[PDB]
RNA sequence: AGUGGAGCCUGCGGCUUAAUUUGACUCAACACGGGAAACCUCACCCGGCCCGGACACGGACAGGAUUGACAGAUUGAUAGCUCUUUCUCGAUUCCGUGGGUGGUGGUGCAUGGCCGUUCUAGUUGGUGGAGCGAUUUGUCUGGUUAAUUCCGAUAACGAACGAGACUCUGGCAUGCUAACUAGUUACGCGACCGGUCGGCGUAACUUCUUAGAGGGACAAGUGGCGUUCAGCCACCCGAGAUUGAGCAAUAACAGGUCUGUGAUGCCCUUAGAUGUCCGGGGCUGCACGCGCGCUACACUGACUGGCUCAGCG
């Protein structure tokens, strides 16, 4: 059968975006003491299923976990 | 089970298939009251 | 014209960019390509010198 | 009571919906305690297939994949084969849905491959639109193996087989006693009288063309015996071809 | 009775426009796609986000690859498909380069099932006979019929297929079977002036209404014409003497149709065989032709008030 030619035409796609990559954010929750002792940072989010481990971020004027999205002031 | 095997060399990984065969408020009412307060901002009627 | 043998030419033009609606002599299949023809005359360079480099003794590389 | 007036108002938006932001009460539905209650006011068997797509986005991303499987099984999958039925062809956000369905792959496997196979009506069309989500899916090595073993235990089908060839496309490394049931599958049609697919045999060829390295002398010539029995003028001269050709181990 | 003349409406040309999406052009082109298009429908145009396989190679990841995410700020859009927030989610990998061996592909052929188009009256064997054979006889002098129909003549005799036949339907019943979702009559009570009442309450059973069975029309009878036969015409009685449909399941199609199978032949797959969605437009645009319609052009009318009757649904 009669073959079609293929054209070329080059449009650079190569730009994209990404989020950003945060390197090592597990010291932000902890501040640990030179005797041994831990202090956290952030809130701990008090939720049915998400306590003990799971934390709330800073926002400007307010606290809100990740995976339950509990929200305050 | 069957009868011809794997019979030579090396065993890396054991296999769990014991899980495939062997298996066969609060916060709604803040949700509720978000859902009426969107569905009032949609058509404003009032605002200057 | 076209690669599959039929002969039209062009009516309207639609969209600002290149779209064009075609007449033809019969149906285009859908694996077919359409073609135009465009001519000029086209004329030698000059690059007349009559001084030729004396060649090396050919070989086979 | 009023929470009745909000699912039965988005029953209204589901059923109409094309793209945006979704309103919040449908996005908390995996962490509500009575979920199936609320899901039956808002019309699954009446929604858009623009909504079904972002309705099984909610519920793989919303963790337990116990929730995760029954969801799929009671109203993703009855909707695949709606439609493949119907339009003969599968609808784009509907494809779109099973390839976001892949991101629980316990619950996938356990609420659409296994439970399609068993029921035995699975058409080969049907095989093929769902069978190449799994070739495009990178899919866990231990999962992958685990629902491999079970098809090669089940019931023959032309279906059942598209998906068997498909795992081994993937060309992960294999459990043992994986290998040991897909020889026995094979060789279960050793003395059956019934005349086989083209699909069986490059199924048959793609387990060889891969795994010859992972075949003992005893199941190696089991096979010679099974393609002098169930033969192909095209494609048994090839998989007696890649067993001549075999280094063990 | 019109249309063609008038206004308007719509269709096709043509003309514009970014687009005014579209096959068919003297029947089978012409309110065909059930197509009355604000959105969808929509195929068309102007814009804007988004991602677009497997494979091999080279890079990043457990010192998170990536998913999901409350509120706020953005452009024509309540874009977690951007930033403050980075909080969770534990491999479900994604970042560059490519080379053929790309498949929710496209089309072409072999084959497996099922449609439509032209007329509406033929079509086609089998066996026998005639001819070297193409072929012919059957399939015909004559009458007759819508007709290779029929009578009948006969080197033909028999068939199959369709038309015909079959079935329904409609016309008819003061005969029959019934009808608390049909109706009448009579009888009570009431209202009104011996009568009127779609006012209300059960003894009359089918006239009306319904829906069934059984009848009933068969060229039945008479007259004329006819090889005195096949048939044709007229007429009495009759509801009906010539009801209409489907079946009936033809001929030619090189028109084919459809998610059937062929490790089917090719062509295409960051040139997505219409990529999904988002916002706004267009299909109506108008000097003109060619056409189907509606309203009219009044006095057999218009207006105004009063009066009284359906059926398909
Ligand atoms: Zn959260």
């Amino acid at each position: 059968a009669k073959k079609r030619k293929k054209k070329s035409y080059t449009t650079p796609k190569k730009n994209k975006h990404k989020r950003k990559k945060v390197k090592l954010a597990v010291l932000k929750y902890y501040k640990v003491d030179e005797n041994g002792k831990i202090s956290r940072l952030r809130r701990e989010c008090p939720s049915d299923e998400c306590g003990a481990g799971v934390f709330m971020a800073s926002h400007f004027d307010r606290h809100y976990c990740g995976k339950c999205c509990l929200t305050y002031c | 089970s069957s009868v011809m095997r794997r019979n030579e060399q090396l065993t890396l990984h054991d296999e769990r298939f014991e899980k495939f065969y062997e298996q066969y408020s609060n916060r709604l009412q803040e949700v509720l009251n978000d859902y009426y307060k969107e569905k009032a901002e949609n058509c404003v009627k009032l605002n200057t | 014209r076209t690669k599959w043998g039929r002969r039209g030419h062009i009516k309207e033009p639609l969209g600002t960019h290149g779209h064009m609606k075609c007449s033809f002599d019969g149906k285009l299949k859908s694996q077919d390509t359409v073609l135009m023809n465009l001519y000029k005359r086209v004329f030698p360079k000059w690059t007349y010198d009559p001084y030729v480099p004396e060649p090396v003794p050919w070989l086979k590389s | 009571p009023r929470v009745l007036e909000v699912y039965r108002g988005v029953r209204e938006v589901l059923s109409k919906y094309r793209s945006g932001k979704l309103p919040k009460a449908f996005k908390i539905i995996p962490a509500l305690s009575n979920w199936e209650q609320i899901l039956y006011v808002t019309e699954p068997e009446a929604w858009t297939a623009a909504a079904m797509y972002q309705a099984t986005r909610i519920f793989a991303s919303n963790l337990k994949e116990r929730m995760a499987q029954r969801f799929y099984n009671l109203v993703l999958l009855p909707r695949v084969r709606d439609d493949v039925a119907e339009y003969k062809r599968l609808n784009f956000h509907l494809y779109m849905a099973l390839k976001k369905a892949l991101f629980k792959p316990g619950a996938w496997f356990k609420g659409i491959l296994i439970p399609l196979c068993e029921s035995g009506t699975c058409t080969l069309r049907e095989a093929i639109i769902v069978g190449s989500i799994i070739t495009k899916c990178s899919i866990p090595v231990l999962h992958s193996s685990a629902a491999m073993l079970k098809i090669a235990e089940m019931e023959y089908s032309g279906a059942n087989s598209i998906f068997l060839r498909l795992l081994l496309d993937k060309k992960y490394a294999l459990p043992y006693r994986v290998l040991d049931a897909l020889v026995f599958h094979f060789l279960g049609f050793r003395t059956e009288k019934r005349e086989l697919p083209v699909l069986w045999h490059q199924c048959l060829l793609t387990l060889v063309q891969r795994y010859k390295a992972d075949l003992a002398t005893d199941q190696k010539e089991a096979l010679l015996e099974l393609l002098r029995l169930q033969p192909h003028p095209q494609l048994s001269p090839e998989i007696r071809r890649e067993l001549q050709s075999a280094v063990p181990r």
